RNA sequence: AGGAUAGUGGCCUACCAUGGUUUCAACGGGUAACGGGGAAUAAGGGUUCGAUUCCGGAGAGGGAGCCUGAGAAACGGCUACC
RNA sequence: AGGGGAUCGAAGAUGAUCAGAUACCGUCGUAGUCUUAACCAUAAACUAUGCCGACUAGGGAUCGGGUGGUGUUUUUUUAAUGACCCACUCGGCACCUUACGAGAAAUCAAAGUCUUUGGGUUCUGGGGGGAGUAUGGUCGCAAGGCUGAAACUUAAAGGAAUUG
C-alpha cells in the first residue's frame, strides 16, 4: 500500500525529468509534499506548481525546467544531530557547492544550508540537486 | 487490493465535487428524514436505504441533502442495530457456510472460502472492539454464530 | 484435564490387544456410544439399545438402523435410490 | 552418478542403519 | 523494497539476522566455536 | 509528447476516460424525470437503477435493473436534468 | 479506604503514635495522621477521610517519596496492595542508526486510597525498599480517561 | 423470504410461540397465521388445521423442522408452532406465502 | 505481625493470599568471560582485543566458622574438615 | 480398511537381442491405477522470477463487464430484440517491436526508476565437497517429513557467451 506519499511525489518528478517532460502530475500531494516543491522551487529546481483541488487530497501539477538532476526521500526519516548534516550532505550531495539535503525541525522544512543558518536540526526528509 | 484474492479491480462510485444539494431536488431535509425513518421501520439497512432513496426519490447523498450520514440519522433515531450492517453480512455469510458444509463435509473449496470469511469477521471485530462499538470481550463463536443474526 | 493423549474410549484396555485393533475398535465405539438427533421430535436424544436398535429417550421412538451407527451409508444411498423409482414410477 | 539415484541408495543404507542401531537398542 | 527492514524501529530484527547470517563466515564460525581449543593438533598455538 | 496541458485537458479527452481518472473525479451517471401513460405524477429515476422503480400513484413498472444503465419500461417518457 | 474491614487481621491495626483519649471528646471521634507527600503531589480526599491504616501509603503511612518519578501503565493488579506497571521505551542501537522497542516491570505498592485497574497509567514515586522487589509507591493516578473509561462496556 | 418477514414480525408485532398458547389463540380466535414446522408430529398437525378451519385462520407449513423454526423466530430453543396475534408493519400475513 | 540487623527488605519466622518472569527471548547451557578507563586497525560506517602500570570487584590450596577491633567473615590471625 | 477391479501396468514370469542384457523391444501379469473413510505432506509443487504500492514506451489482438453510435443483420425488412461492426473504458491471460534503462550475458516492459546507492515488508544465500550425512528433538502406522552439525578434505567447482 501506499507508504510514502513524498517518496510517490519525489520518484514521479524524477521519472518525469529523466524522460524529458516539462510537466508531471502527482497524487495525492500532501503538504509534506507542498513544502519540499516550495524549497525546491525557492532554488530554481523546479518552475511552477498549481494544487488541483479535489476533495479528496489534491493533486498537484508540476512545471519542470530541466534543471533537476535528482531528487530523492531518505527513508526512514533518520534523527540527524546538528554535527552530523555533514556527513549526509558529503554521503547524498555531488559536490560541496550546490546541492541541498532537505531536512524537517520544529522551525519548519528547510535546506541543510539555511538548517546550518539558523542553527537548527531534526529529522531528514530527502535530498535535490 | 482485494484483502484476500488477487483482484485488482478499482470500481467503486466517484461522488460529485459539489457537495451542496442539486439544484432540481425540492423535498425537505426533515421529509427526507422522515422517510429514511419509515425504511428503517421496515427493517432496512442504511445502504438499502440509500440505495432506495438514490432510485425511487432523488436523494443523491443522504449526508448531502441532510447534515448526517444514514446511521447517523437512525442511531439518534434510535434504530441502531445490535451489530454494524457489514460484520451482520459476514456473519450471515458465514453461518450459510457453515450450513452448506454441514451437508457437505467433502467441499474442501467451501472449507478454505470459510477460513477466509472467519478470518474476515475476526479483523472486522477486532476494529469495532477498538473502536468501542462492540462491547469489549464480544466474540465471534462459531457455534452460537446463528444466534447473532436469527 | 486432558487424560489420554490418543486412547480415548480404549484406555478401558490397557496395553492388551494391539494398538492397530484397539484403534478400529475406538472409532466404532465412539460412533456406537454417540447421541444422535431424532428425525421424528428433533432432540439429541437417540441412544443404541443394541446393534440396530436406536431409541429416542424422549418420544419413546425406536428405529432400525446400523449396528454401531443410526444410518449407514448404504442405507442412505439405498434411500435415495428407492425414492428416485418411486418418483419415476408414480410419474 | 545421478542425484536422485545417491539420494535412494543413501535412503536404503539409512534403513540399514536404523534397522542395526533398532537392533542394538 | 530491497529484502530488508528500513523502519526506524526495526533495529533489532537487523541485529538479529545479522546474527544469525554471521554463522555462515568461516572465521567467525571458529572463532565462536572454539574450533583451535577444541580439535586442532595445536591447541591454539604456533609451534609444538 | 514531453509538452502538454495537464491543466487544461480538452473536452473530449475527459469524456473519453474513465470517470475516476479525469482530473477531478467525477460521475457519469444521471437523474431522470420519467412520466407513465396511466397517470399524471412524475417520478425521479437514477440513470442507473439497480432497482424496479414504481410510481408513487399505481404500481406500474418505470425500469428494469441491468448491469449498467436501467432499461426504461416500452410506454413511458422521460426527460434528462 | 473508608470502607472494607480495616480491622481485618490478627493484629490490632492503627497509625503509630497518634492517641485518641477517651477523657476528652471532639467532633471527628478519632485522630488521624496524614499529610500530602510534597513535589505537586495531591494527597487524595480518600486518603483525607479514610479508614485504611496502610504503613506504606506515601500520604497516610512511615515511608517518603524520594529520588526518581516514573511513569507506567498497570499490567497487573492481583497482589495485595502491590500492582505491576510497564514502562515501554525504544533503546538506540547506532550501528543501525535505528531502535528498538523495550519494556521493563516495575512492581509498585499502591494505597487503598487509590482505584486502579488494569490498563492505568499511574505516576510512581521511589521510596525506601518495601520488599523484596518493589521500590516505588503509587503517588497520582493519571487516568483522565485512561483508554478505558470510553472503550470498556456500558450496561 | 420468510424467515425475514418472520423476524420482522419478532422484531415489531405480537406472537405466541408453542402448542397450548396457539391452540389458545385459536380459540379465542387471536390468530390470524400459524407457522407448523416440518417435523411436528401429524395428530398434532392436524388437530392445528381443524382448529384453523374453525377459526379462517391461515396456515403456512414452515419448510424446516422445530429447530430451526426456533432459530427462524430468534431462539434458542426448539418452537413446534408459531401464531402471529396481529403483524406489525410486514407483509406476512397480506403475503399469501 | 514479630525476630534479627547498624538499618530498609522474605533477611528469617508465624499466619494469610496466589502470586512473580517470559518470543521486547524468561529459564537453562557455553564462554579458550573479572568489568570499565582504554588498545589495534580504520575515508565514513565498522571489526577485533582489553589477565596486565588507573578505578571498581573477588581471592589468598578447597570449603565453612569465628575472636579482636571503628573497620576483617582477615588468611605473612585463629578453629575444624578435605 | 471396505468396495470395485474393464484398461494399462512397478514386482515377477517369459520370448528376443546381446560378449553378457532378471535393460531397452515382444507376450502376459501382481500391487497399483477407480471409489468411500483415514493417513502421508512431498515434486523441475517452475514464471526455476515473494507480496503490497507508485511511476516510466510504441502497437495490435483477445476474454469478462460497462458506455456511445440516429451502424449491419435477422418473423414483420427504423414498429415486439440476440449476434456482429466501429469508438472508448475498467479488469485479466498473454503477444509483437524497440530498448532511452538494466544486466556477466543469455535476455528483461521488469530482471527499469540501483555508487545520482533509502516506498513498505517477509523468507533465503556466503567457494567446492563431506552432506541434507551423523546426532538430538519432533510429526508419521510405515515409507519418511521438518529441523540439522562437526571432523576431515580441496583450488577451484560454477554461470553466460566466443572460436574450433
Amino acid at each position: 500500500t501506499r507508504s510514502s506519499v513524498l517518496a510517490d511525489a519525489l520518484n514521479a518528478i524524477n521519472n518525469a525529468e529523466k524522460t524529458g517532460k516539462r510537466q508531471v502530475l502527482i497524487r495525492p500531494s500532501s503538504k509534506v509534499i507542498i513544502k519540499f516543491l516550495q524549497v525546491m522551487q525557492k532554488h530554481g529546481y523546479i518552475g511552477e506548481f498549481e494544487y488541483i483541488d479535489d476533495h479528496r487530497s489534491g493533486k498537484i501539477v508540476v512545471q519542470l525546467n530541466g534543471r533537476l538532476n535528482k531528487c530523492g526521500v531518505i527513508s526512514p526519516r533518520f534523527n540527524v544531530k546538528i554535527g552530523d548534516i555533514e556527513k549526509w550532505t558529503a554521503n547524498l550531495l555531488p559536490a560541496r557547492q550546490f546541492g541541498y539535503v532537505i531536512l524537517t525541525t520544529s522551525a519548519g522544512i528547510m535546506d541543510h544550508e539555511e538548517a546550518r543558518r539558523k542553527h537548527v536540526s531534526g529529522k531528514i526528509l530527502g535530498f535535490v540537486y | 487490493g482485494r484483502m484476500h484474492s488477487a483482484g485488482k479491480g478499482i470500481s467503486s462510485s466517484a461522488i460529485p465535487y459539489s457537495r451542496n444539494a442539486p439544484a432540481w431536488f425540492k423535498l425537505s431535509s426533515e421529509s427526507v428524514i422522515e422517510q429514511i425513518v419509515k425504511y428503517a421501520r421496515k427493517g432496512l439497512t442504511p445502504s438499502q436505504i440509500g440505495v432506495l432513496l438514490r432510485d425511487a426519490h432523488g436523494v443523491t447523498q443522504a449526508r448531502v441533502i441532510t447534515g448526517n450520514k444514514i446511521m447517523r440519522i437512525l442511531k439518534s433515531n434510535g434504530l441502531a442495530p445490535e451489530i454494524p450492517e457489514d460484520l451482520y453480512y459476514l456473519i450471515k455469510k458465514a453461518v450459510s457456510v457453515r450450513k452448506h458444509l454441514e451437508r457437505n463435509r467433502k467441499d474442501k473449496d467451501a472449507k478454505f472460502r470459510l477460513i477466509l470469511i472467519e478470518s474476515r469477521i475476526h479483523r472486522l471485530a477486532r476494529y469495532y472492539r477498538t473502536v468501542a462499538v462492540l462491547p469489549p470481550n464480544w466474540k465471534y463463536e462459531s457455534a452460537t454464530a446463528s444466534a447473532l443474526v436469527n | 484435564a486432558k487424560r489420554t493423549k490418543k486412547v480415548g474410549i480404549t484406555g478401558k484396555y490397557g496395553v492388551r490387544y494391539g494398538s492397530s485393533l484397539r484403534r478400529q475398535v475406538k472409532k466404532l465405539e465412539i460412533q456406537q456410544h454417540a447421541r444422535y438427533d431424532c428425525s421424528f421430535c428433533g432432540k439429541k436424544t437417540v441412544k443404541r439399545g443394541a446393534a440396530g436398535i436406536w431409541t429416542c429417550s424422549c418420544c419413546k421412538k425406536t428405529v432400525a438402523g446400523g449396528a454401531y451407527t443410526v444410518s449407514t451409508a448404504a442405507a442412505a444411498t439405498v434411500r435415495s435410490t428407492i425414492r428416485r423409482l418411486r418418483e419415476m414410477v408414480e410419474a | 552418478m545421478r542425484a536422485k539415484w545417491r539420494k535412494k541408495r543413501t535412503r536404503r543404507l539409512k534403513r540399514k542403519r536404523r534397522k542395526v542401531r533398532a537392533r542394538s537398542k | 523494497g530491497k529484502g530488508k527492514p528500513r523502519g526506524l524501529n526495526s533495529a533489532r530484527k537487523l541485529r538479529v539476522h545479522r546474527r544469525n547470517n554471521r554463522w555462515a563466515e568461516n572465521n567467525y564460525k571458529k572463532r565462536l566455536l572454539g574450533t583451535a581449543f577444541k580439535s586442532s593438533p595445536f591447541g591454539g598455538s604456533s609451534h609444538a | 509528447v514531453l509538452v502538454q496541458d495537464l491543466l487544461h485537458p480538452t473536452a473530449a479527452s475527459e469524456a473519453r476516460k474513465h470517470k475516476l481518472k479525469t482530473l477531478v473525479q467525477g460521475p457519469r451517471s444521471y437523474f431522470l424525470d420519467v412520466k407513465c401513460p396511466g397517470c399524471l405524477n412524475i417520478t425521479t429515476v437514477f440513470s442507473h437503477a439497480q432497482t424496479a422503480v414504481t410510481c408513487e400513484s399505481c404500481s406500474t413498472i418505470l425500469c428494469t435493473p441491468t448491469g449498467g444503465k436501467a432499461k426504461l419500461s416500452e410506454g413511458t417518457s422521460f426527460r434528462r436534468k | 479506604s473508608t470502607e472494607l474491614t480495616v480491622q481485618s487481621e490478627r493484629a490490632f491495626q492503627k497509625q503509630p503514635h497518634i492517641f485518641n483519649n477517651p477523657k476528652v471528646k471532639t467532633s471527628k471521634r478519632t485522630k488521624r495522621w496524614y499529610k500530602n507527600a510534597g513535589l505537586g503531589f495531591k494527597t487524595p480526599k480518600t486518603a483525607i477521610e479514610g479508614s485504611y491504616i496502610d504503613k506504606k501509603c506515601p500520604f497516610t503511612g512511615l515511608v517518603s517519596i524520594r529520588g526518581k518519578i516514573l511513569t507506567g501503565t498497570v499490567v497487573s493488579t492481583k497482589m495485595h496492595r502491590t500492582i505491576v506497571i510497564r514502562r515501554a521505551y525504544l533503546h538506540y542501537i547506532p550501528k543501525y542508526n535505528r531502535y528498538e522497542k523495550r519494556h521493563k516491570n516495575v512492581p509498585v505498592h499502591v494505597s487503598p486510597a487509590f482505584r486502579v485497574q488494569v490498563g492505568d497509567i499511574v505516576t510512581v514515586g521511589q521510596c525506601r525498599p518495601i520488599s523484596k522487589t518493589v521500590r516505588f509507591n503509587v503517588v497520582k493516578v493519571s487516568a483522565a480517561a485512561g483508554k478505558a473509561n470510553k472503550q470498556f462496556a456500558k450496561f | 423470504s420468510i424467515n425475514q418477514k418472520l423476524a420482522l414480525v419478532i422484531k415489531s408485532g405480537k406472537y405466541t410461540l408453542g402448542y397450548k398458547s396457539t391452540v389458545k389463540s385459536l380459540r379465542q380466535g387471536k390468530s390470524k397465521l400459524i407457522i407448523i414446522a416440518a417435523n411436528t408430529p401429524v395428530l398434532r398437525k392436524s388437530e392445528l388445521e381443524y382448529y384453523a378451519m374453525l377459526s379462517k385462520t391461515k396456515v403456512y407449513y414452515f419448510q424446516g423442522g422445530n429447530n430451526e423454526l426456533g432459530t427462524a423466530v430468534g431462539k434458542l430453543f426448539r418452537v413446534g408452532v408459531v401464531s402471529i396475534l396481529e403483524a406489525g408493519d410486514s407483509d406476512i400475513l397480506t403475503t399469501l406465502a
